[PDB]
């Protein structure tokens, strides 16, 4: 747990506390998963299997995990409610803003698109 | 001289690579006649916004973020965006498809790092190309930047700032920044961003910042900590001499200085990059070419993965930890290592509210009336490197080892220089939602 | 043979506007011009954000009432990941771990709803706020309007209380005739408003659910179909499977990695707002 110590009464109490013998983080901080696994992660990150080094992302990732496993071994120790007037006060303030194009047609939602088909987006088979 | 500060831009420009881009007249309220750069990860309608990635080379925003409107309505002449790690993601500035920014601090043939991934703001800003910066602030990407250029990086409270129309790495995390010289220019900055924006769901209400600014009380004298935890780290030659001479100073001010121990600050690199991943691969779940960005030529889709030939356009790094971050969603790791992240998470934020006299309206902590006002903590304990040398430790195997606790718990924190022209800081860290206190002790001493 | 049948109805709001962004929810959906009805967050452009129109909240909160089911304390809203053309996001937001509300009932009468049994109810599971997905036109390129993308749904889970397919029919009914009732939806399963999952298993055997069911004919048929189908059998029907319908015969057809948004705020309603909405309501058959 947190606490605090007596305060610092000169500059040397300072320069002692900061060289007493105490780990850094540094200090304190110090099997991969299947080919078959990376595959899966791959196709859920909508990246290419072909070209991919799988053996490489095997290695990456189990030092990864290795890294944020350390959580594994460490132990664990009434907001603002909507009423009923705010409920209907904040429906009845709600509009279209021009600032977030909430206006039908206000902007052209198709021109940013590489490619579209006339008002419609495309998607290749 | 208007000639004369556009041939130091382009100068500047041409030998340490800060701008993605940069207003067609360079140098032509409250802000009247400020010049900012803007990291381009912040959508403008007059600028492209690339996140320096293939994936938005040359993507055009039909809006402004909520930031650079409000910088526009008080008069603030825009410089141009400023050149990032891809998508934020990165600790060194070198991951860019327009190639990494060189810190302007050493010659250019050094090939010095800037540190990241606000790379270019910080560097438009040592170089005196503008006022100010904004950039964004994940885990520590506004501090260690601005500590690397020797001028002041202001991470405020989380959901002070709009992040409408910031582009999202983690949204838990991300927080808009500034950086500048001058700490009078950063407060009205902050002033005028400091607004609640119904745009963004997680901007801090009105009726909590009213309940902010109603805690404040006399503090006869300042209470400030030194966090044991941070005090052990192997730190760059010449460090202590400066820092002891900091705290000397304050002592001689009659600030009273105490030890203090936070003991969960020592996990948070574990809990960061099993959260923030997580939350990455999520928000980049949207680029596919489909309605914006880069899109592959011909085919939508191979190896029977949907968007694949696209999205392989991604930086490496990036996609790195999209793979590690899908790893952490799925079913089994995420009610083990995201579940206790989390709770984690909420510990840290307790054992801050413990140490802290001020109150956490978030958590409705009482506030600690035997606690302390702000602690003072190191920014980074490394010098920039070569970025040859980072690149090649990068490919091998901790710089925010100091920066992410602030983050993970949203707290206010500036990264302050000790000594001009030299890449060594401080942060001074309040409680949530104590900016003012944050900021005005920092105008106080200097 | 025990038939144990449950029903997943997703159910078009007709709030105005849509569920996370005021663009509007438009009742002419064929007749519209594509990709009209699109505010910047619906396209899902670089930093837009999703903010809750509580029109939706109320709906549900009368629909709650109206079942009698128990409103959550708190509920939120999760990303279910995939990519599709329909998807801008890349996700859907629904609320998978907490759901708006849990239980409730509609009680069906062989006085009232043509059921052999004299008193039937059929138990409700819980009841979730969901976003719409964009529709796809197939033409091989396939055309995506995203018009449709972020309406409002609702999504009503019943318990395997179904026995009869009489009763699927009078619940069917009378769902269709309480949504209207609220004024909350149009109901109407020929528009898409409303949609008709099933779930089933005779005799305490592997669960089976039927998906892509236009109208309230191809429902009772495919339950039919899948009834006497699975009696005939059985080595292939011992774990969970995912069938079709094809007008005459059923046949055979990943990872969501759920996240709570970590933006949206929790829905956490204050006990006035039960009995607030409770005046509000229509007289009830």
């Amino acid at each position: 747990g947190a606490k605090i110590g007596k305060k610092f009464e000169n500059m040397n109490q300072i320069r002692d506390y900061l060289s007493r013998p105490v780990w850094s983080v540094h200090e304190y901080l110090g099997e991969p998963p299947s080919a078959e696994a990376v595959k899966k992660l791959l196709r859920l990150s909508g990246l290419p299997l072909e070209g991919a080094d799988i053996k490489e992302i095997q290695m990456r990732l189990a030092k990864q995990l290795s890294f944020i496993n350390k959580l594994h071994n460490i132990p664990v120790e009434n907001t603002k409610q909507l009423n009923y007037t705010k409920l209907l006060e904040g429906i009845s303030h709600q509009k279209q803003d021009a600032e977030l194009g909430e206006v039908s047609g206000s902007w052209k939602a198709t021109g940013l698109a590489a490619e579209s088909k006339n008002a419609y987006f495309v998607v290749k088979e | 001289s208007l000639k004369e500060s556009i041939e130091r831009l382009s100068s500047f420009q041409s030998k340490y690579n800060i701008f993605t881009s940069i207003n067609p007249s360079p140098y032509s309220e409250t802000l009247t006649g400020c010049v900012a750069s803007i990291k381009d990860n912040i959508v403008t309608k007059d600028f492209p916004t690339t996140c320096a990635s293939h994936i938005l080379e040359n993507f055009k925003s039909p809006f402004d973020a909520t930031v650079v409107k409000l910088l526009k309505q008080a008069g603030v002449h825009i410089l141009g965006k400023t050149n990032l790690d891809e998508f934020g993601m990165g600790s060194g500035g070198v991951h860019s498809i327009r190639g990494p920014v060189i810190n302007p601090l050493y010659p250019h043939e050094d090939k010095k790092i800037m540190g990241g991934s606000s790379s270019g703001a910080a560097a438009s800003v040592a170089c005196d190309l503008v006022d100010f910066a904004l950039g964004t602030d994940t885990g520590g990407s506004v501090r260690l930047p601005a500590c690397y250029g020797s001028v002041l990086g202001f991470k405020p409270s989380y959901g002070r700032l709009s992040r409408f129309g910031v582009i999202a790495y983690s949204q838990s995390l991300d927080t808009v920044g500034i950086l500048s010289k001058k700490i009078n220019v950063l407060r009205k900055v902050f002033h005028t961003l400091d607004k609640y924006d119904m745009k963004d769901p997680t901007s801090l209400s009105v009726e909590l910042r009213e309940l902010i600014e109603g805690n404040k009380k006399v503090r006869r004298p300042l209470k400030v900590g030194i966090v044991k935890e941070f005090s052990h780290e192997s730190m760059p030659i010449g460090f202590h001499r400066l820092y002891l001479s900091l705290l000397e100073k304050l002592i001689n001010l009659g600030l009273e200085i105490y030890p203090v121990s936070i003991p969960s600050v020592k996990n948070c690199l574990p809990i960061y990059y099993t959260l923030s991943p997580a939350e990455a691969a999520s928000n980049l779940s949207r680029y596919d070419g489909i309605r914006y960005g880069y899109r592959d030529s011909e085919l939508d889709i191979k190896d029977g993965i949907l968007f694949a030939p696209t999205r392989s356009k991604f930086g490496t790094e990036v996609k790195n930890r999209i793979i590690l971050g899908n790893y952490n969603l799925c079913s089994d790791a995420f009610k083990n290592n995201f579940i206790k992240a989390e709770k984690l998470r909420v510990n840290l934020i307790d054992e801050f509210d413990g140490i802290f006299r001020f109150p956490n309206v978030l958590t409705n902590s009482k506030g600690n009336p035997d606690g302390l006002d702000l602690l003072i903590v190191p920014t980074s304990s490394k010098l920039p490197g070569s970025i040859r040398d980072f690149e090649e430790e990068e490919a091998k195997s901790i710089n925010d080892v100091f920066t992410v606790p602030m983050s993970l718990a949203g707290l206010p924190s500036l990264s302050m220089p000790l000594k001009e022209k030299t890449p060594i800081g401080l942060q001074v860290v309040g409680q949530y939602g104590d900016d003012s206190t944050v900021l005005d002790f920092v105008e106080s001493i200097s | 043979y025990a038939l144990k049948c449950g029903l997943e109805i997703h159910t078009q709001l007709n709030t105005k506007n849509k569920l996370f962004s005021q663009s509007t929810n438009s009742a002419t959906s064929l007749v519209d011009a594509p990709n009209h009805h699109t505010s910047y967050y619906d396209i899902a452009l670089p930093g837009t954000q999703p903010v809750l129109n509580l029109e939706a909240i109320l709906f549900a909160m009368k629909l709650s009432l109206a079942l009698g089911s128990q409103v959550n304390s708190i509920s939120q809203f999760d990303r279910k990941h995939y990519f599709y053309g329909d998807q801008p996001q890349g996700y859907q937001l629904t609320q998978h771990y907490r759901p708006f509300a849990r239980g409730g009932k509609i009680n069906l009468s062989k006085e009232l709803d043509d059921i052999d049994e004299s008193a039937k109810e059929i138990g409700i599971l819980q009841l979730q706020i969901e976003q719409d997905t964009g529709k796809s036109h197939y033409t091989v390129i396939t055309l995506v309007d995203l018009n449709r993308s972020n309406v409002p749904l609702i999504e009503l889970v019943t318990k395997p209380d179904f026995s009869d397919i009489k009763q699927v029919r009078a619940f069917i009914k009378k769902y269709q005739n309480l949504v209207r009732h609220l004024h909350i939806s149009s109901g109407d399963l020929e528009t898409g408003a409303m949609r008709v999952d099933v779930n089933l298993s005779i005799n305490e055997y592997a669960r089976v659910e039927l998906k892509n069911l236009p109208n309230t004919s191809s429902i009772i048929n495919a339950i039919k179909y899948e009834y006497q189908r699975q009696v005939e059998l059985t080595s292939s029907l011992m774990e969970p499977e995912t069938r079709g319908w094809t007008g005459s015969s059923t046949v055979k057809l990943i990872d969501y990695r759920y996240m709570p948004d970590p933006e949206l705020p929790y829905i956490n309603l204050a006990p006035d707002v039960i009995s607030g909405v409770r005046g509000l309501m229509p007289q009830l058959p």
